[PDB]
């Protein structure tokens, strides 16, 4: 009850890799959890998903590039609706293409 | 892309040892929403070719968790201004719900104008009424972002500032004509006695001493309208706002030590109650109680026909705290008051060693015994 | 009867209460406002939070105002000279103590703000030290209330 | 007649707000906050007004008035 | 004009009318607190309250007239805020 | 440093005495001493007059001296690399001399209005004589100090023109306008000093 | 009845209201107008926004003028020595509070404008801090209005 | 009868007790508060221990408050000139001694905080150094209590 600081719970879990992406995404869609950092050694080449994030970093630069061209051209970005994440399957490669 | 980047960045906080098949992960969740995250895990597996529900164990060998509070429109700004000084300890009593009233209250007690109360109310109302529009707009005007993000806190304090401003009977040093008055019309001074002063008034300033028969009797509203126009008004208004602010301060400090007890109860700490709260509240209460008591006693025991040679409140409080009354000058207010003055101070002085040293000493013995 | 010059010392009471307090609050605001301006350069986030010393220095002007008004509204032609010396004593007891407090708020506000730029944890420490600066105006107010009503 | 009746009116008004108000609050996460709001409002607002009226009782001195006002208080009230 | 001036004129219109009408009322009830605002003279103490009452009417009219200018500012600004 | 801390030390010690003395003569009921009426009567009108005359020259000459050396030392310095400087920029010195000339014009006038009294009691001396003394003081002080400032100004801006002319020949003709505005200050210090003197007569 | 010298203090009030507020507003304009000039070379856009310290410095001289005129209209050939001291008090209490406010407007204006040139987010903080400086003149004006009308 | 000016030295006593103690506490707070702020960057954990010089500076203003209040409580129009000189002596005795204690607390605090961050062992020493400063406010008080009660 809000007259005091809320009761939390620390928990440990066995996240199956093929579920992991989906689970993280659903948890971020819920927005009611804080992950612990379990990698004190985390760095640009020490991070377990270097490539996956680096692809996102570049795809974001590609988005920014095409967006700047569109905004210079003043072509209307439609900005309609709201959307889910990509599948865990490798469909991000078709998006990168 | 942005979601995907974030997802993989969160996955990068997980661990995978060299043999490791699954991903080990850890979270803080609200105890109330342990089920909600387990549902999200099961659904996350069900959105995948996996069958493994990825279920958690509750941890016991725990460091102190991060502190969370749920918030909404009428409460978020109040939590933010509390968090801005510091984040409460886990399970600690939260200032924010008490703050939802008391911050607006202290603001309005200071900001005591009826018309400014209206203008503040109108300003915040126009932000709340336009809210659904404004939420779509630019944020790069930081002043506009701040005042809009404060809209609920600002409205509340504005409303309370009407309330305080009304009781102070003042907008822009103007009264409201809603109240009656205890002030006396010129005919009441013409009663043979003092009738000459009504003629002197054609040429010179004069003071009403509030004497019986002439005075318009004890007043039932807030501040009497007359002090807005009166030349000596600041003396009267100050006696109020000084004594009032002192009283409110004592009250708020007595609430804070009372909250300390309940916080120490929730943490189950006998030492903090016994060596902290008890001697502390006795110290505070013995010093503070007499002051407030004597302020109320002056307001009841003295009046116009006893006003000359009435004692100073502040002098008796100082001479209590310093034992320094010279048996002379200002009159004592009630029978045995000297004994009470001595007693309450000595009782507060007796609290100090419990706070200062006896806790450290019993703690030293406990640590020497716990071997 | 009562000496003709008597109200001069009561006036200097009211004047000193406002004047030296405005010098104190001006120093406080000048030094801390400089520290805020220099700190803002690489800290857009801290600019609002850092106003603490500036507004607190303003309090010393108000303690000066309180005593100055309290004296000024208590003046009269007939003033007993003793009451005028009480009013000088009051007007200096706040006024110069507010000058002292304003010095402390100016130096502390400047340093505290710059240190908070370097290390955001200092924000609490800055508030606490500024309280031990600001209370010097308040003690000057207490004495000046006691004197101006003795 | 006494000032005690106005006191008891304000005392009762805030006492209902600080007790019966809570006893009419709905069920949901806001309940503790709303109860605290009602209670703390009644407590502080009662005390603020109570101290203001208590200081207004038994005035030790009346108003000083300007020459012009001392004439106009023949007619304007 | 622009929207900024129209938004100013709306807020000024509202607060100006609200306050000036309250003053117009307080003047028309001849309330004792208001004396310092009235432009009376030494002759206005002759005969009785009739002279001061006429000034309370004149000054109440000043506020109603000024509130009328704030109503005109209102109507203009409620057009301009939509037009700009 | 040293002489500034000595001037400040004397200045603070003086005003620290004067605050205390002014308090003492108030609170001890001694307003029958501190008789400024006594100071302004028994101090001879000839003293106020002759301080006025002496300062009317000497302060004008002090302002014209700084006037000369501030512009002059720049004329010389630029003149090494730009010999053209040593004639055209001399007009700024002429305006510094004009500030001294304004001194001596005014001080000869005031001097040639002084005459002996043949009396020594403030009643017999009387208002005309006192007003001559004080007026000749204030007039002589006003031309003196106004020329003091004017001469320092024309000096400063004469170095102005000279150091600029050293780098571009055309600038001097246009910069010369500021020297005129500087020089007007000393002339204002004459016009008013004439007016302050214009109605006096001793006897 | 009243000393012929009596009006001297009341004249020093009228004078000192204007004199020390002119010094305050001059320093406030001088210090901040040096900063505006230095800034404008890098940020030609900020000139019109950066004038505000100078505007508030002008306002301090207006508080000087207000009391100076209020006193100079109140003076008379036989003024009661009490009112003459009250006027000296009003003059010093606006005048030196104006000086203090002008010092604060000066320092805050210079620092604030240069800081704004490096960080446009400072502008909001600078205005708030400048009001906390400029109000010291207004607090001096309050006491001076009280004393001159008491 | 007692001369009507006799209260002047009494109220200057109360003023000097307050004012010079607030000046000492302000300087002691300003220097140590600069020390804390400049230290915080290298050793953020030391802020809460480092407040002690600031607290002891605050205490010096409390010594001045106490004596200024005791003096004020003892004033009357009819005060015998002897007692008013005692009150001046008490006032200066605490007030300037607290100025001295405050000067020491300022210098010791700034050196003591900056030293402690480079070497924690200094703390045990600098608290004892600070005790030997703060006791000067206590001696000034003791003399002022004696004098103001003869």
């Amino acid at each position: 009850e809000l007259f005091r600081s809320e009761e939390m719970t620390l928990a440990q879990l066995f996240l199956q890799s093929e579920a992991a992406y989906c689970c993280v995404s659903e948890l971020e869609e819920l927005g009611k959890v804080q992950f612990r950092d379990l990698n004190p050694d985390v760095n640009v080449f020490q991070r377990k998903f270097v490539n996956e994030v680096r692809r996102c970093e570049e795809m974001d630069r590609k988005l920014r590039f095409v967006e700047k061209e569109i905004r210079k051209a003043n072509i209307p970005i439609m900005d309609t609706g709201e959307n889910p994440e990509v599948p865990f399957p490798r469909d991000m490669i078709d998006l990168e293409a | 892309v942005r979601k995907m980047k974030a997802i993989y960045h969160t996955l990068n906080l997980c661990n995978i040892d060299v043999t490791q098949k699954c991903l080990i992960a850890e979270v803080w969740c609200p105890v109330t929403d342990l089920d909600s995250i387990q549902f999200a895990l099961r659904r996350g597996t069900e959105h995948s070719g996996s069958t493994v529900p990825s279920i958690l164990n509750r941890m016991q060998t725990n460091q102190t968790p991060p502190t969370y509070n749920k918030t909404n429109k009428f409460t978020h700004g109040f939590q933010n201004i509390v968090d801005a000084y510091g984040i409460g300890t886990y399970r600690e009593i939260n200032p924010a719900p008490y703050t939802v009233i008391t911050f607006p209250f202290l603001f309005a007690v200071m900001f005591g104008d009826f018309g400014h109360g209206i203008l503040m109310t109108l300003f915040a109302v126009w932000m709340v009424l336009r809210e659904s529009r404004i939420l779509s707009q630019k944020n790069e005007n930081e002043m506009f972002s701040m005042v809009f993000s404060g809209r609920y806190i600002i409205l509340l304090m504005g409303l309370f500032s009407i309330y305080t401003g009304l009781i102070y009977n003042d907008c822009f040093s103007k009264s409201l004509n809603i109240f009656g008055s205890s002030w006396s019309v010129r005919p009441m001074f013409t009663i043979g006695n003092w009738t000459e002063e009504t003629l002197l008034g054609s040429s010179v300033l004069q003071l009403n001493p509030a004497i019986p028969g002439v005075f318009g009797g004890p007043y039932p509203f807030g501040i009497d309208p007359i002090w807005n126009i009166a030349t000596n008004k600041l003396t009267f208004l100050n006696s109020f706002k000084m004594k009032m602010s002192v009283i409110l301060g004592i009250i708020h400090m007595l609430f804070g030590v009372s909250l300390s007890l309940f916080n120490h109860i929730y943490f189950k700490k006998p030492l903090n109650i016994y060596f902290g709260f008890i001697p502390e509240i006795i110290f505070m209460s013995s010093l503070f109680g007499y002051l407030v008591i004597l302020i109320f006693y002056k307001w009841t025991a003295y009046d116009a026909h006893s006003s000359r040679n009435a004692p100073s409140l502040l002098i008796h409080f100082i001479n209590m705290f310093l034992f320094s009354y010279p048996e002379s000058g200002n009159a004592m207010l009630y029978s045995g008051q000297k004994g009470i003055q001595c007693f309450l101070i000595v009782v507060a002085m007796l609290c100090v060693p419990w706070m200062l040293l006896f806790k450290p000493l019993i703690l030293r013995h406990q640590y020497l015994r716990k071997k | 009867n009562n000496p003709e010059y008597s109200s001069f010392f009561g006036v200097m009471g009211a004047s000193s209460a406002m004047v030296f307090s405005a010098m104190g609050a001006a120093y406080g605001t000048a030094k801390s406002g400089t520290g805020i301006a220099a700190m803002s350069v690489m800290r857009p986030e801290l600019i609002m939070k850092s106003i603490i010393p500036v507004v607190m220095a303003g309090i010393i002007a108000i303690y000066g105002l309180v005593v100055a008004v309290l004296i000024a509204n208590s003046l009269t032609d007939g003033i007993t000279l003793y009451r005028s010396f009480l009013q000088l004593g009051a007007g200096l007891s706040v006024g110069l103590s507010g000058l002292a407090a304003g010095f402390a708020i100016g130096i502390v506000g400047d340093a505290g703000v710059r240190g908070t730029a370097q290390q955001p944890r200092l924000f609490v420490g800055m508030i606490l030290i500024l309280i031990f600066a600001e209370v010097l105006g308040l003690y000057g107010l207490i004495v000046a209330l006691i004197l101006s009503t003795k | 007649h006494s000032f005690a009746l106005p006191v008891i009116i304000f005392t009762t008004f805030w006492g209902l707000i600080g007790i019966a108000g809570p006893w009419f609050v709905p069920k949901g996460p806001n309940r503790g906050v709303i109860i605290t709001m009602l209670v703390a409002t009644a407590v502080c607002c009662y005390l603020f007004w109570l101290i203001a009226i208590l200081a207004q009782l038994n005035p030790l001195f009346g108003p000083q008035l300007k020459n012009e006002t001392i004439w106009y208080v023949r007619f304007l009230w | 004009c622009g929207p900024k001036l129209a938004a100013c004129g709306i807020v000024l219109s509202a607060w100006g009318v609200i306050m000036l009408i309250m003053l117009g009322i307080f003047f028309n009830v001849h309330s004792a607190v208001l004396i310092e605002d009235v432009p009376f003279t030494e002759k206005d103490f002759e005969n009785g309250p009739q002279n001061i009452y006429n000034l309370y009417e004149q000054v109440s009219y000043n506020c109603f007239i000024a509130a009328g200018l704030y109503l005109l500012l209102g109507g203009f600004s409620f057009c301009q805020v939509r037009l700009n | 440093t040293g002489l500034e801390l000595l001037y400040l030390g004397i200045f603070v010690a003086f005003w620290a005495c004067m605050i205390v003395v002014g308090i003492c003569y108030t609170i001890f009921d001694l307003g029958f001493r501190f008789d400024v009426a006594w100071f302004l009567t028994e101090t001879s009108p000839f003293m106020w007059s002759n301080l006025g005359i002496g300062l009317a020259i000497s302060l004008s000459v002090v302002g014209a001296a700084w006037g000369i050396y501030i512009t002059g030392s720049s004329i010389i310095g630029g003149g090494v690399k730009a010999p053209r400087i040593k004639t055209k920029n001399l007009v700024s010195i002429i305006f510094c001399e004009a500030v001294a000339i304004y001194g001596i014009i005014m001080a000869i006038v005031i001097s040639n209005m002084a005459e002996p009294f043949s009396a020594t009691d403030p009643k017999a001396i009387g208002h005309r004589n006192y007003h001559a003394g004080y007026s000749m003081f204030g007039a002589g002080l006003t031309v003196g100090l106004s020329n003091l400032f004017c001469g320092v100004c024309v000096g400063i801006v004469g170095s102005g023109a000279a150091l600029a002319d050293a780098q571009n020949p055309s600038l001097f003709v246009k910069i010369l306008i500021v020297e005129i505005f500087g020089s007007a200050i000393g002339l204002f210090g004459v016009i008013v000093a004439i007016l302050q003197t214009s109605r006096v007569k001793m006897g």
